[PDB]
């Protein structure tokens, strides 16, 4: 519907949700613990030092 | 292989679409928008 400006809310949106995620990626390189995932499989690297 | 470059420039590089942005809402109402583009050095070798 000739580009609707939900579309560039949930954009910016997703732009400053970024800054959280970046959080959650210091998060991560501290420490989560030795786990895995469970995405069609067990087992996946550990986030401990990405 | 430049303009690729410049894309890649524009994106995933410089806080995102808040400039490109800006750049509109800056020059709608205060009649230009102006960004300043510095070099600048970057670290983390081995340590």
């Amino acid at each position: 519907a000739a580009e609707q400006q939900i579309d560039l809310i949930a954009r910016m949106f997703a732009e400053t949700g970024v800054k959280r995620l970046f959080q959650l990626l210091h998060d991560h390189a501290i420490k989560y613990q030795n786990q895995e995932e469970v995405f069609q499989l067990r087992g996946k690297w550990v986030a401990v030092n990405p | 292989q430049e303009t690729e470059y410049v894309n890649y420039l524009f994106m995933r590089k410089n806080e995102g679409f808040k400039v490109m942005f800006d750049w509109f809402q800056d020059t709608l109402m205060m009649k230009t928008g102006v960004v300043k583009v510095y070099v600048e050095e970057v670290l983390k070798p081995t340590f």
